[PDB]
């Protein structure tokens, strides 16, 4: 819900978490594929 | 504001601008210009600092002696344009009983650039720590170059230790006993090759200056630190696996002389905000409570962060943590992180066009960012203009000095993209110091201009804008809004060989006329020619050896009279799917003595230019993070168009899904409206309740006028929807947009309108670097790599494809066993399989059954060589062998 | 100027349903043509259709007519499907009584000279025991469709064009060098008064004589071939 | 009805595996008489052997594959599977 605007320091904290989530996407794709190998070997 | 012909762009900041924006490329001169130790340095030192300040050269002699002092350092060799074009390095050479001569030493250019062998290079800065967040230290471009010199000087003290004693006493000098090897080694072993010395990446000036202020977090570990407020941006950061560890400089990020970085504070004493700003380290911020930027301050005068937590000193403005990509992006309090931080990279992903509009609804950076980037001439001292032209422009200062600009025309980027300087003055025209005098590519009047302003359709349209894709008006390729120029280099070399020199000749072996009709009379193409793909562009000629030619080839031969040639053919043609007109040629030859690698002859280059219009699979994308391709482009009759007949100009599908949002794309194309059509608030008793806010000069504007809502000090919800109300008329003073910023399209096909109304407006959307022309890839046959021989990719073009591991499986789970053995096989490593199969096919034949790839057969090979004997054992034939 | 030569074929779905292909036209006049056909075969063809109705027994009676299976709404809408050609213009009241059980197909109703029914075979009702309909109902011609609008007299919605369906679709053909050529699909289905070809001939003929209009501004203009 | 099936699609699979096995059967049945068809137009099948077909009425310039699926709709053919 920005629709109201955030300041400065509300900013800062959203992106704390928000990086986590890509960074924990990052490894979300690596292992399916080790494992997908496995699975098919 | 604040400079001399800034233009007008009205503000809907509620805050003022204490401190002016720092020189944003300072980080890379001052670290350089103290390593280098200038007198400007020193001079700005010691009037507010130690009075024996060292430099960075300086500092090294004086731990190393006794063992050398007073370095000297000569006047450049070359200028940077001299450099560019000869491929030299921009440096000058520093000297050091025996005077010795130490090497030819890098120079930062005033772009805070180096010219590395003939190519522009940037040194990124380095955050490594001297643990917590405040224990960075980051090394800066001037500082980490001193330590490669350290290494230098260290070994070559550990040679001279031996030199000594095996030479006699007496006998020797500090030339004989000096060998200075290891020391220019070690320079040009950095800015090459080494990770933190990179080739500036600059398709637009932002990119550039973005690449410089970058630096690197390592020297959990990526997330952000409360410490990064104000230092490092945390909304920028590459998407693949690298986030984190690689961040852009914030806006008022100051550097203190060890690297610590500094940011400005202005500490706030009793409840009023203190005009002084200080220097407060990240240690040094928890001394002091910091206060939030946006904070109720009554008429003159008048949520902070704690010193290890969060929520005595006042932060100097907004977007202290934004960088400046981060902050040219309006209404950023709106958009999320992600699509923020897609918004800041896509904008350095933008192209220049040709024509370079300038944002309508923009923030406060544009100005700054531009003329900072370096890409845009500067006037350095007030006066009057002498002359204007094309070529360079000349200042007639009342001072009485004579100052002349020679303009970058048609100069080819790194990438291809062509960097052109217009012109923005005339004759008469007195003009300030710090002035524009003439725009960059991705400029206009003093600004950056990234992209275009272009009238957009919120609505679904049958399918073509489906998920992300666009369609656009056939307006924007009859009028060149979104066409870009792009420029290749193309080089070729003529050097001795084993059996033979090489020789660019025109003749070529076997060819008609025609295809060199084109050529000049030394064999390279004629300036302005026309070149297809395929076509000759330098015709070069090598010996070669033994002919030994077939027979029946010899028979033709004196059949039709011609002589079979001495020596091959090697020609330089354009790559397929290119084509371009050739604007310049650089030839470099040996009996003009220029200077060349042992070997090369001569040396030529052709630059080839394209005009590429705006096609159906480029990449657009806007300020928000929002892209996608362009799925079709219909002709500007049957297009959703307001009641003036007025076409929209793209048609965008909402891609904005519940609670996915992106809603900073919304506002600012109604902002859009409201700045094309201007307004006026229509006052009467008073002003609305809404505008109370607001400062008078947004009441009244005229049509067209660009709007400024800096980042977080920005336009309003309430302000909004009043600019909304107020609309000018077109011709005729009809309405075309409502209070809700909709309007009741025509569809241009059926010609009945469209039963909803529909949101309308002008969004500022960007053309990125992903191009068709350079993306599609078609192949039947091509070269084959020599060690596998597998399709490789000629460094022409014809690349093949790559079947991976995980389509094999796909391939297998259909159970299409002759289709995966096909693309293994004759497609690829059956040496005498691709070629019976493009046989069998010219001829109509059926196809052959597939051999033994080549893969296979090296695997066996490779068993062997580890001393595996392998046997591929027959049902009956005991042993078998390739061969 | 000149064209490329597009061409109109003719496919034939049913005894009263066509489809007609326009081949190759240039991009984009599939649409701009296409809309204003299907819109000029619909509401532009002259024809004759009933317009208001009244039947003995029902004045306040709104559901139901004794003596016959089919209710009052179903019965209106039996009678829309006839199709009769009225060259009279005016308003002509034809009659059709019939008593007795049985089953009263448009054929019992006697048309006055200058009204010609078309479908003789159309089931307009059932006829229950010793029971009789005298029906009156009025016929003027009209275009297009036109909505509804005395005692025991009922208006009823008045299908006035032959014109019963039309649809219309556009493709891409022609490659040669440019690949985006248009091409134009018509559905049009037919009543039996008029068949899918002359209704087609109608709306054209309609449209050329209107575009006639813009054309005598100056007829030296260059236009296309 | 299936309204009617344009270029690939036609014949339906489903009035095609009636005629066969498996779908892959299906395949190698068309795949080898495609090869059949194409050496009939050529010199077939060099030495000691004749070429047969089309048995059906080729289209304008139609493809042999495209013939040895109709051929397979009609029953035109018979297989043994090994
Ligand atoms: C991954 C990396 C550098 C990559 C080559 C580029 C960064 C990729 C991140 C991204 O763009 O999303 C790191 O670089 C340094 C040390 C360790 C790492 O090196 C690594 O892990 C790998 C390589 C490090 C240096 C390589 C130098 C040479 O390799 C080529 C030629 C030489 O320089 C390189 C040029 C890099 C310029 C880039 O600039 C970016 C865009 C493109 O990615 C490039 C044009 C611009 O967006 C610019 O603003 C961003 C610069 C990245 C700042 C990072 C500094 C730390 C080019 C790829």
């Amino acid at each position: 819900s920005f629709r109201e605007g955030l300041t400065v320091l509300e900013y800062f904290i959203n992106t704390h978490g928000a990086r986590k989530g890509l960074a924990d996407t990052a490894l979300r794709t690596a292992d399916s594929g080790y494992l997908t190998r496995r699975l098919v070997d | 504001n604040s400079v001399p012909g800034a233009p007008n762009r009205v503000s809907f900041a509620k805050l003022r601008e204490p401190l002016e924006v720092p020189g944003l490329l300072d980080v890379q001169t001052d670290s350089f210009e103290w390593l280098v130790g200038s007198d400007r340095w020193r001079q700005a030192a010691i009037d507010r600092g130690e009075e024996n300040p060292v430099g960075g050269l300086e500092e090294v002699l004086a731990e190393l002696s006794p063992i050398f002092s007073d370095p000297r350092f000569d006047e450049v060799k070359a200028s940077v344009d001299e450099c560019k074009d000869k491929d030299m390095t921009y440096a000058a050479p520093l000297f050091v009983s025996q005077t010795v001569f130490m090497g030819d030493f890098p120079m930062m250019t005033e772009k805070g650039t180096f010219i590395i062998n003939g190519t522009e290079r940037v040194v990124v800065s380095q955050l490594v720590r001297s643990d917590h967040f405040g224990n960075r230290r980051l090394r800066t471009v001037g500082e980490l170059i001193q330590n490669q010199i350290r290494v230098g000087l260290s070994r070559m003290e550990r040679v001279v230790r031996e030199r000594m004693t095996t030479q006699d006493v007496e006998a020797i000098t500090p030339q004989t006993l000096i060998n200075i090897r290891p020391v220019v080694a070690a320079i040009k072993e950095f800015f090459g090759t080494s990770q933190l010395s990179q080739f500036m990446d600059q398709n637009n000036p932002l990119s550039g200056l973005t690449h410089k202020r970058r630096l690197l977090a390592l020297g959990e570990v990526r997330d952000v630190h409360p410490s990064h407020y104000g230092r490092m941006c945390p909304i920028e950061t590459p998407e693949g696996p690298n986030i984190g560890l690689i961040g852009s400089l914030s806006v008022y990020a100051r550097v203190n002389p060890f690297g610590f970085i500094e940011t400005p504070y202005r500490k706030v004493e009793n409840g009023v905000v203190t005009d002084q700003i200080d220097y407060l380290t990240a240690d040094e911020e928890d001394r002091h409570v910091v206060a939030q930027a946006n904070s109720p301050t009554d008429e003159n005068g008048r949520m902070v962060r704690k010193k290890g937590g969060e929520v005595d000193y006042m932060d100097v403005s907004p977007r202290q943590m934004v960088s400046v990509a981060t902050a040219m992006i309006p209404f950023l309090e709106h958009d999320d992180a992600n699509r923020a931080l897609m918004g800041a990279n896509m904008q350095r992903q933008a192209v220049p066009l040709v024509r370079s509009e300038a944002p309508l609804v923009g923030t406060g950076m544009e100005l700054r960012a531009a003329i900072d980037a370096g890409d845009v001439v500067v006037a350095d001292k007030t006066g009057v203009i002498e002359e204007v032209s094309a070529d360079y422009i000349t200042v007639m200062a009342d001072d009485g000095t004579r100052q002349s600009y020679r303009l970058r025309k048609f100069a080819r980027s790194n990438h291809g993209t062509c960097a052109n300087q217009r012109p923005i003055v005339d004759a008469g025209q007195r003009v300030e110091a710090g002035q524009v005098i003439a725009d960059g590519p991705c400029t206009q009047n003093g600004e950056m201009a990234l992209g275009k302003n272009l009238l957009v359709a919120i609505m679904p349209w049958e399918g073509h804008n489906y998920e992300d894709a666009i369609i656009l008006s056939n307006r924007l390729v009859e009028e060149d809004v979104l066409t870009s120029i792009h420029i290749e280099e193309h080089e070729i070399d003529a050097r001795d060989t084993k059996l033979g020199a090489e020789e660019i000749t025109r003749d070529i072996p076997n060819v008609s006329d025609e295809v060199l009709a084109d050529l000049d009379e030394r064999g390279i193409v004629r300036i302005g020619a026309e070149v297809r793909d395929g076509d000759i562009l330098v015709g070069k000629v090598t010996p070669k050896g033994e002919t030994e030619l077939t027979p029946e080839e010899r028979l033709l031969r004196a059949i039709f009279g011609e002589k079979a040639r001495e020596v091959r053919d090697t020609s330089l043609k354009v790559p397929h799917g290119e084509s371009g007109k050739v604007i310049g040629i650089r030839v470099f030859s040996r009996e003009d003595d220029d200077e060349l690698p042992a070997g090369v002859n001569e040396l030529v280059r052709v630059y080839v230019a394209q005009k590429r219009k705006i096609s159906d699979g480029d990449k657009l994308a806007g300020r928000h993070g929002n892209k996608g391709v362009i799925g079709k482009i219909l002709p500007v009759e049957d297009m959703p168009f307001l009641p003036d007949g007025t076409p929209v100009d793209i048609i965008l599908n909402t891609h904005g899904v519940p609670r996915r949002m992106n809603i900073g794309q919304i506002l600012e194309t109604h902002l859009g409206w409201v700045a094309k059509a201007g307004w006026n608030i229509d006052v009467a008793a008073g002003v609305p309740d809404w505008a109370s806010k607001l400062p008078e000069e947004l009441y009244s504007a005229p049509a067209d006028s660009t709007v400024a809502t800096p980042v977080f000090d920005g336009a309003q919800e309430g302000e909004l929807a009043g600019l909304l109300g107020s609309t000018l008329p077109n011709r005729d003073g009809e309405v075309m947009v409502d209070a809700d910023g909709k309007s009741t399209l025509f569809d241009g096909r059926s010609g009945e309108p469209f039963p909803y109304p529909v949101t309308v407006g002008y969004m500022y959307i960007l053309k990125l670097h992903h191009l068709v022309d350079d993306k599609i890839h078609a192949r039947s046959t091509g070269p084959y790599s020599m060690i596998t021989q597998q399709p490789l990719g000629g460094k022409a073009q014809f690349g093949g494809q790559r079947f991976g591991e995980m389509e094999c499986w796909a391939m297998q789970a259909y159970g299409a066993a002759y289709t995966l053995q096909e693309l293994l096989t004759i497609k690829s490593d059956d040496t005498v399989g691709r070629v019976k199969v493009y046989e069998a096919i010219v001829k109509g034949e059926n196809i052959p059954e597939p051999g033994i790839p080549e893969s296979f057969k090296v695997l066996l090979k490779e068993l062997q060589s580890l001393c595996l004997n392998v046997e591929v054992l027959s049902s009956d034939g005991a042993a078998i062998e390739m061969r | 100027l000149i064209s490329q030569r597009p061409t109109l074929s003719e496919e034939t779905v049913a005894e009263n349903r066509s489809r007609f292909v326009i081949e190759p036209l240039e991009p984009g006049f599939g649409y701009t043509l296409g809309n204003s056909l299907r819109r000029t075969l619909l509401s532009s063809i002259p024809g004759a259709a009933v317009t208001s109705i009244r039947i003995d027994g029902v004045l306040h009676e709104f559901t139901t007519v004794p003596g016959v299976k089919e209710d009052v709404t179903d019965i209106i809408l039996n009678l829309k499907g006839l199709v009769v050609s009225s060259d009279d213009d005016e308003p002509v009241t034809m009659y059709l009584r019939k008593q007795g059980p049985g089953v009263v197909t448009a054929g019992d109703i006697v048309p006055p000279a200058g009204v010609t029914v078309h479908n003789p075979d159309m089931h307009i009702a059932t006829l229950n025991d010793k029971g009789k309909l005298e029906v009156e109902l009025v016929v003027e011609r009209g275009r297009g469709y036109v909505p509804a609008v005395e005692i025991g007299r009922i208006p009823v919605d008045s299908i006035y064009s032959p014109v019963l369906k039309v649809t219309y679709k556009v493709e891409a053909t022609r490659v040669e060098q440019r690949t985006d050529f248009d091409k134009l699909i018509i559905d049009v289905e037919t009543k039996n008064s008029i068949s899918p070809r002359d209704a087609l001939a109608s709306a054209g003929g309609t449209l050329v004589e209107l575009f006639g209009l813009a054309r005598e501004l100056n007829a030296d203009s260059e236009h296309i071939e | 009805a299936y309204d009617t099936p344009l270029g690939i699609t036609n014949p339906p699979i489903d009035e095609l595996l009636s005629r066969a096995s498996s779908k892959y059967a299906l395949v190698i049945y068309a795949a080898k008489r495609a090869r059949q068809i194409n050496d009939y137009y050529n010199q077939l099948g060099d030495g000691i052997l004749e070429y047969v077909g089309p048995l059906v009425e080729p289209g304008l310039q139609e493809k042999p594959l495209s013939i040895a699926l109709r051929e397979i709709h009609g029953d035109l053919l018979e297989h043994t599977e090994g």
